[PDB]
């Protein structure tokens, strides 16, 4: 039952590269968010002391 | 003048200690891992490349 | 003075909320890393299987390994969570109180 | 620098976007006893003596992303003012003995992008030809107009800043080697898949 | 290609040791001053 | 800040040693065995060939 | 089989070393604060 | 001091861009060598057919 197959896809390597691109875009967005968050903590600390 | 109900130097030093703590943590991590970009927080543009 | 002390406590609570947000972001990023590694392996297999000197029995081996790797992505998608919130579905934005 | 890629610049640009946002936030949230201290450019008097008329001056100034001149700061996109295409460019892209003399730009599915944005048709319109910036890269032009305030709000919520009743142009990159050149003699035809672009 | 990738993401092991040794000392000198700061309250108690 | 009831760097480094450990295991085995494909886990496609 | 039992049965070291350190620090802090707490009620005598 | 900080932080990245340039220049020459080795053979062959 492993020899009853479907049709082979076309232009595979382009599809794989597109997928990798999407993953990288998401990771970049998350990194931007974290870098933004850290400054908030610093600011809050100083403000409450004052 | 002399007040005891609140002390304002200790707050400043407590605030001023975390800044060093963070750099210590980063330098510790890089040594063990072996490389500079451990997450996209470091720099996103180089990670993709 | 009453107004000042009203301002202070809120800001402390805001600090706490921000820390929770940072935790959430880190969790998601770890899951993404593992997915990336799986994709790289599939890519190499695909380059392996495009040569013209292979026999028709071989391609099944590559295909079943590809099948397992593909199933991995779906399972990691639908099993990761953070405090009851499934973070790899549904395309939503997630607001934090920071003031 | 000169050895980058088109897709990388987006990453740097979004980080810059967040950093820009933080300045406005801090400017319009900080207060001292209910007085906003980083806006409106007033001065502030203090009473320091036993007779009226004895004060000391303190002056404030507004700091934002606009009063500093950084409004609309950007590092990705075309450089300079786009112009038209001439014979030399067609020859450079396709050869010295080339047939093409015009370009034509369309959509894959009519009125798709306005559907994705969430505003009524007739607020989004496409150009019909291609253009080039100062360095020889090709681009397509889009124009957006808002009809009411809620349209501005939705567009901002999805990442575009624009003022109602005012036209503004955004650009989309093209690849000269992927054009269709065999259907109609002397015309390179581009068809955008606007339903899925990032 | 391997060399070109190496230049982008690998660590230094000469800068990091110095950064660690600087941060340790400053972290250690912070706490003594913190201990000093708390004592300055105790002056007032003598007035009574 | 300063907490003693848990330490989160030691967890990171413990986590991060196992990566090196597995590479050392594979490299050691390939030397003594004398060949590259010791189990189907290496590459199932070439073992049949 | 020997490998599988080893996985079931043996003890990690790094974890246990860290647990040792964690348990030592708490013990020392506990003793110090316990002395501090026993000391408290002396001031009651001063009233009299 | 602030204006010194700006220069240090900028020059540090300026140093990285240069290594990128060295890498590109290094990559091209390796490709050039094989072109050279093929031409060097063709000329010898063409001597024989005369």
């Amino acid at each position: 039952l492993s020899s009853i197959t479907s049709g082979a896809s076309s232009n595979p390597l382009a599809k794989l590269d597109a997928a990798l691109a999407d993953v990288d875009t998401l990771r970049s967005s998350l990194g931007a968010v974290q870098n933004r968050f850290d400054s908030v903590i610093s600011n809050l600390g100083t403000t409450v002391t004052n | 003048a002399q007040v005891i109900n609140t002390n304002s130097l200790s707050l400043m030093t407590q605030n001023n200690l975390n800044t060093s703590q963070s750099a210590l943590n980063t330098a510790i991590q890089r040594l063990s891992s072996g490389l500079r970009i451990n997450s996209a927080k470091d720099d996103a543009a180089g990670q993709a490349i | 003075a009453n107004r000042f002390t009203a301002n202070i406590k809120g800001l402390t609570q805001a600090q706490r909320n921000a820390n929770d947000g940072i935790s959430l972001a880190q969790t998601t990023e770890g899951a993404l890393t593992e997915v990336n590694n799986n994709l790289q392996r599939i890519r190499e297999l695909s380059v392996q299987a495009a040569t013209g000197s292979n026999s028709a029995s071989d391609l099944q081996s590559i295909q079943d390994e590809i099948k397992q790797r593909l199933e991995e992505i779906n399972r990691v998608s639908e099993q990761t969570q953070f405090n009851g919130v499934k973070v790899l579905a549904k395309d939503t934005k997630m607001n934090i109180q920071v003031g | 620098t000169g050895s980058n890629s088109a897709s990388d610049l987006q990453s740097i640009q979004d980080e810059i976007k967040q950093r820009l946002e933080e300045i406005n936030r801090v400017s319009e949230q900080t207060q001292f006893n209910g007085v906003k201290v980083l806006a409106k450019d007033t001065k502030m008097n203090i009473q320091v003596g036993a007779n009226d008329g004895e004060i000391i001056a303190i002056d404030l100034k507004e700091i934002t992303a606009k009063t500093l001149g950084l409004d609309g700061f950007n590092v990705s996109g075309p450089k300079g003012t786009p112009a038209a295409l001439v014979a030399a460019d067609y020859q450079a892209a396709y050869g010295t003995t080339t047939n093409v003399t015009t370009t034509a730009v369309t959509e894959s599915s009519a009125n798709a992008l306005a559907g994705r944005l969430g505003v009524a048709n007739g607020s989004v319109a496409l150009a019909a030809t291609a253009e080039k910036d100062d360095n020889g890269n090709w681009y397509a032009t889009v124009t957006i107009t808002a009809g009411s305030a809620t349209e501005v709000s939705t567009l901002k919520a999805k990442g575009f800043e624009v003022e109602n009743g005012v036209a503004k142009e955004f650009y989309i990159a093209l690849d000269p080697q992927s054009a269709d050149v065999t259907t109609t003699a002397g015309t390179a035809a581009f068809a955008l898949d606007t339903a899925n672009i990032q | 290609l391997s060399a070109s990738r190496s230049r982008i993401q690998d660590a230094d092991y000469a800068t990091e040791v110095s950064n660690m040794t600087r941060a340790q000392i400053l972290q250690q000198a912070g706490t003594s001053v913190l201990a000093q700061a708390n004592q300055t309250t105790q002056n007032v108690l003598s007035l009574l």
